[PDB]
DNA sequence: GATCCCTCTAGATAT
DNA sequence: ATATCTAGAGGGATC
């Protein structure tokens, strides 16, 4: 759904195998789960910090829940995260932090599993809100938690499936172990996966804690459609698609404004009154106005909406253009997506698959005419094909449907100044070449970062969580003036003398 | 910048003379000249306009000096249009009864933007005929007349009721006024026309005669008096050691509406009396007021909100060194997708004006790009305080000039990661060789394009990039009819401008039968 | 699914940028 | 109805 | 000084 949340639990082992090290170098298992849990955080608070999140911690001496469980202490309960919660789980990070974790719970002690996602359970269903996935991700660094004692482990696993019937996913975060983690001795019948892909001991750790630890920052916009309209063929063959945004701008979140004091948000109103007694002006005493420099057109505001209506919202078929005709250069405004819509008018799906399938044999586009919504004028836009592309790991890269490209109206282009065409001599073309195959990179979409967006972050991170002095993000975007230098050499001054003369800047 | 325009308009009998099922000469020039008149006036554009008038009952210009330039009037002197003007095209100027040599008025014309523009300043000069070539005429003056166009430095361009080159539907797109109706007189009249045009321009002046109905669907009219943009200089550099001089011009920008509704009182239609102001409320109880002096703007963090005052954030922003075009490195073009463009214009990259040097490693820079089919990706920040961008400048060679086009690359947070259900592998939503076959049909039928014979080049039936933005015109007239007549209501959308946004007859008509099958192949349903 | 994002289920988890790197 | 998102409109304001 | 960045009223999607 689009409303659902999405809901994690972090379960963390108290035992002593956890607070070990097998080298002063590597991290303890203890500290660098608490490091995984506030990169999860703080990647979550940048992104759907309309999530929930929870930390339990299962092993310790003192208890902390809503049954009274022993050795289970709940640290937080499902809440969207915040800056309070990442300091106060910053105060067990690293050295000294392990020690005041062990001083202030205990750990040791003896548990069970089963009465571990007893609790979780407890904690999902505690919360009211509505929630698409109820994940657990488990940190832990032994292979049977219950290897001695029967009746507790078959009890986990019967709870396991419990929690498996009624929608908990269980994930599992394994930590380093000397022995080698040795996955499907117990764990195998419980984790949600569908199987272990990797059957094999895992003496390492990392099996995707460092896509934890990896920080990206990006809002992660849920999907909705901007607009569920319908294509019409002529008048009655009418399907339904809908209309996404894959590409859009991302902007700085606007500030808020809140009461000097007490620091909290504050109700902005705006009313309209007349300067002759104070009373409202209700949207039915007044016009819209334009003077043309000496008379005055006075419009009602429902005759300035009816001025902007042509067609009714959806997109009219006007025909099919081949692709070739669709320049480079008459870009627009960002495109968008067209994908069908089953729900309201059925049957959309097959023309739909059928039409995009057609359009890609014959290299062509749908091109229609497109009003988003009523009271708006309409614009010609291109419903170019564009089919699914899969990369080597068959993840959707490109999804399958149409691309609606913009095509500019005719006072949408400038006309430009006249230049005299001055051609290049093949020796300056081929210096030139050598220079551009000298910087030769391979582009990818995802390759730079806003740095205005990342700084952003950073400072607001700062502020938060007190930090001494803010990260500097790493702008990418800045030429690396040193490396294509080094990389060139005497190619510019061979090219600035074929080119320049010698008195020219 | 300013320009002096003359609308040289026929208005004798001969163009008042309808064939039933086409609209008579005369009313097309109208809506034209008034289409004109309407973006001139309603654009606040400061361009003075005259008005000549050939072929009136009466007589009343400066030439006029007996037995000579005969009815040929001067109805609107040089100066600013105003709604009087428009108010004249469409209601006062009627069609008269006598008919007069368009060289004739072409002189006339000639004289009125001579001996009108003493004083003021205008950058350019321009002609606009409109006419029906069905009249007599003497070529006596011709070579005076091309003389005169040379000197004075100004433009022409002719507008005829038949196309230079079903029922026939004004503005659309397909056939005109049919190629056989025009007679001798008028062959005539067009091989002088044509002869003026090479000699004025060349033999790119054969654009320059264009039809009502074409008229009506571009923007031939205003393509001599537009004001173009204003270039952005900057210096590509490629390395700390290589740069080269440029200027920046806008290709593609949006045209949005320039004034604004100004909301009025509806008693005493003014402004004044009517403002806009904002109360600051606590979001607690009892909606207690708040001043603008004590309140700190803030962010939010999560489930926390932290103050973060405007000059912290000013000292905190991140400060950019200044304006920038610079080159990151070359990638192949495959590489980057059409449909990954971001922003909101396109920038077409000159080297800087009067620069040989500059043009000469530009034009190396933009060949080595086109013959390795590969383009830059550039850092571009228009100003110091601007946002920098990451964009594309990819060749872009024509038979008369070169540039580099910049459109803006996508940052990483821009880009969407949702998934969307397969569609081939479905084999629920899986068509049949049947419906495939059908909508094959019916994309055949529907095609936009002309594949010319004896040439391997592709016609577009339906240039839309071409066509003006319905919104500005109708907008335009919706206005002019409440200035003309406040009492009435908004005017229908006219019949040029639908004929205008849909596509040719043919392809309609030729779509019949596949659309038919289309509809018997594909049950839709709409579900309740 | 494949290539999901661990930290935001039902979207694709985002790769680090790198820049440009030259060959 | 409420909340978020996205054009659109309108205004403000340094280079 | 035009443009850009920023800032405010609206229309659907989805509960």
């Amino acid at each position: 759904k689009y409303s659902g949340r999405d809901s994690l639990i972090f379960l963390v082992d108290a035992s002593k195998a956890m607070f070990e090290s097998q080298s002063e170098d590597e991290l303890t298992p203890f500290d660098m789960s608490i490091q995984c849990i506030q990169s999860v955080y703080i990647s979550k608070i940048i992104s759907s910090d309309r999530d929930l999140l929870a930390v339990v911690f299962y092993g310790t001496e003192k208890d902390k829940n809503s049954v009274n469980f022993k050795n289970i202490y709940v640290l937080q309960e499902l809440d969207n995260p915040g800056a309070k919660r990442i300091l106060e789980l910053d105060q067990f990070k690293g050295q000294q932090g392990q020690k005041r974790f062990q001083d202030m719970m205990g750990h040791g002690s003896d548990y069970s599993l089963s009465e571990v996602l007893w609790v979780c359970a407890n904690l999902f269903s505690d919360v009211q809100f509505k929630m698409s996935h109820k994940r657990i991700m488990l940190f832990t660094n032994e292979d049977n938690p219950h290897g001695n004692d029967s009746a507790k482990a078959s009890r986990a696993r019967t709870k396991a499936g419990d929690l498996r019937d009624t929608g908990i996913f269980l994930d599992l975060m394994h930590l380093k172990k000397p022995g080698g983690f040795d996955i499907s001795l117990f764990y195998r019948d419980i984790i949600s996966i569908a199987e272990d892909e990797d059957l094999r001991v895992h003496f390492e750790e990392s099996s995707k804690l460092e896509d934890l630890l990896r920080k990206v920052r990006a809002k992660e916009t849920r999907k909705r459609a901007l607009s569920r309209l319908k294509l019409k063929l002529n008048k009655d063959i009418v399907i339904s698609v809908g209309i996404y945004n894959l590409v859009q701008k991302a902007l700085k979140p606007p500030p808020i404004k809140l009461y000097r004091e007490t620091n909290e948000p504050v109700k902005t109103k705006t009313r309209t009154f007349n300067t002759s007694t104070g009373g409202l002006l209700l949207p039915s005493d007044t016009k819209r106005s334009q003077i043309y420099g000496s008379r005055q057109i006075i419009l009602e505001k429902e005759e300035t909406e009816e001025l902007k209506r042509f067609d009714d919202p959806g997109l009219m078929l006007m025909g099919f253009k081949p692709l070739v005709l669709l320049k480079k250069h008459h870009y627009l405004r960002p495109s968008l997506f067209v994908y069908p819509e089953e729900s309201l008018v059925i049957g959309s799906s097959t023309l739909f698959s059928a039409l995009l399938i057609k359009c890609l044999e014959k290299e062509v586009a749908a091109l229609c005419r497109y009003t988003p919504r009523r009271n708006i004028p309409p614009y010609f836009v291109a419903l170019v094909p564009q089919e699914e592309e899969l990369d080597d790991q068959k993840i959707q890269v490109t999804p399958p449907g149409f691309q609606l490209v913009f095509l500019p109206f005719a006072d949408d282009k400038r006309k430009m100044p006249f230049t005299e065409k001055i051609m290049a001599t093949p020796e300056q073309v081929g210096k030139m070449k050598a220079i551009v195959e000298k910087l030769r990179f391979t582009y990818r979409s995802d390759s730079f970062e806003n740095p205005v967006l990342q700084q952003h972050f950073r400072n607001l991170e700062a502020l938060a969580l007190d930090l001494m002095e803010p990260e500097q993000a790493v702008d990418l975007t800045l030429p690396k003036v040193e490396a294509m230098n080094k990389r060139l050499g005497s190619l510019v001054d061979e090219f600035k003398e074929l080119v320049y003369p010698p008195d020219y800047n | 910048n300013k320009a002096a325009v003359v609308l040289c308009m026929d208005v004798g009998f001969t163009m008042s003379n309808s064939i039933p099922g086409i609209e008579s000469p005369f009313e097309q020039a109208k809506k034209v000249i008034t289409m004109f008149v309407q973006r001139q006036v309603f654009a606040e554009n400061k361009d003075e306009i005259a008005l000549v008038l050939f072929g009136t009952d009466g007589t009343d210009n400066p030439l006029s000096g007996g037995d000579q330039y005969q009815n040929i009037t001067v109805h609107r002197h040089l100066m600013l249009p105003d709604f009087d003007l428009l108010e004249d095209i469409e209601s006062k100027i009627q069609p008269g009864s006598q008919q007069a040599d368009f060289l004739d008025a072409l002189i006339v014309s000639m004289d009125v933007i001579q001996h009108e523009t003493i004083g003021k300043k205008f950058e350019k000069r321009h002609i606009e005929i409109f006419t029906d070539l069905s009249s007599r005429f003497s070529k006596s003056q011709l070579d005076i007349i091309i003389h005169s166009l040379k000197k004075c430095d100004i433009s022409l361009q002719f507008f005829l009721p038949f196309s230079l080159g079903g029922p026939f539907r004004l503005g659309g797109h397909g056939p005109s006024f049919p190629l056989k109706g025009i007679t001798e007189q008028q062959k005539e009249g067009l091989e002088i026309v044509k002869m003026v045009m090479i000699s004025l321009e060349g033999e790119d002046g054969l654009d320059e005669i264009y039809s009502f109905s074409e008229s009506l669907r571009k923007l031939c009219v205003f393509k001599k008096i537009e004001r173009h943009s204003i270039h952005w200089p900057c210096r590509l550099t490629i390395g700390s050691n290589l740069s080269i001089r440029i200027a920046a011009y806008k290709s593609i920008l949006q045209e949005r509406v320039k004034k604004t509704w100004t909301v009025v009182d509806a008693k005493t239609l003014k402004k004044e009396d009517i403002q806009k102001e904002t109360v600051y409320c606590l979001n607690d109880d009892d909606e207690t007021e708040v001043l603008k002096e004590d309140i700190i703007q803030g962010f939010r963090y999560g489930s926390d909100i932290v103050p973060f005052s405007k000059v912290d954030e000013e000292q905190m922003k991140y400060k950019s060194e200044g304006k920038c075009f610079s080159v990151l490195g070359f990638c192949k073009s495959s590489q980057v997708q059409r449909r990954f463009f971001m922003g909101n214009q396109v920038l077409k990259v000159f080297a800087a004006r009067d620069d040989e040097a500059a043009a000469v490693a530009l034009s190396s820079l933009i060949h080595a790009l086109d013959d390795l089919d590969m383009v830059a990706i550039v850092r571009y920040a228009y100003d110091k305080r601007a946002n920098p961008q990451v964009g594309v400048a990819f060749p872009h060679i024509k038979h008369n000039y070169e540039c580099l086009v910049y459109v803006q690359l996508p940052f990483m947070e821009d880009l969407r990661q949702y998934m969307f259900s397969s569609l081939k592998n479905s084999k629920k939503y899986a068509p049949t060789e049947a419906q495939l076959n059908a909508v094959d049909a019916l994309i055949d039928s529907m095609s936009l394009a002309k594949k010319d014979e004896k040439t391997d080049t592709l016609e577009d039936l339906f240039p839309t990039t071409k066509i003006p933005n319905p919104r500005f015109q109708r907008l335009f007239q919706c206005l002019l009819h409440r200035a003309l007549h406040p009492r009435e209501p908004l005017p229908p959308i006219q019949q040029h401008i639908w004929n205008m946004l849909n596509p040719p007859a043919e392809v309609t008509t030729k779509s019949q039968i596949p659309l038919s099958k289309i509809k018997t192949l594909f049950p839709l349903i709409e579900a309740k | 699914c494949p290539g999901e994002s661990l930290i935001n289920p039902g979207f694709k988890s985002r790769k680090p940028a790198g820049g440009v790197d030259f060959d």
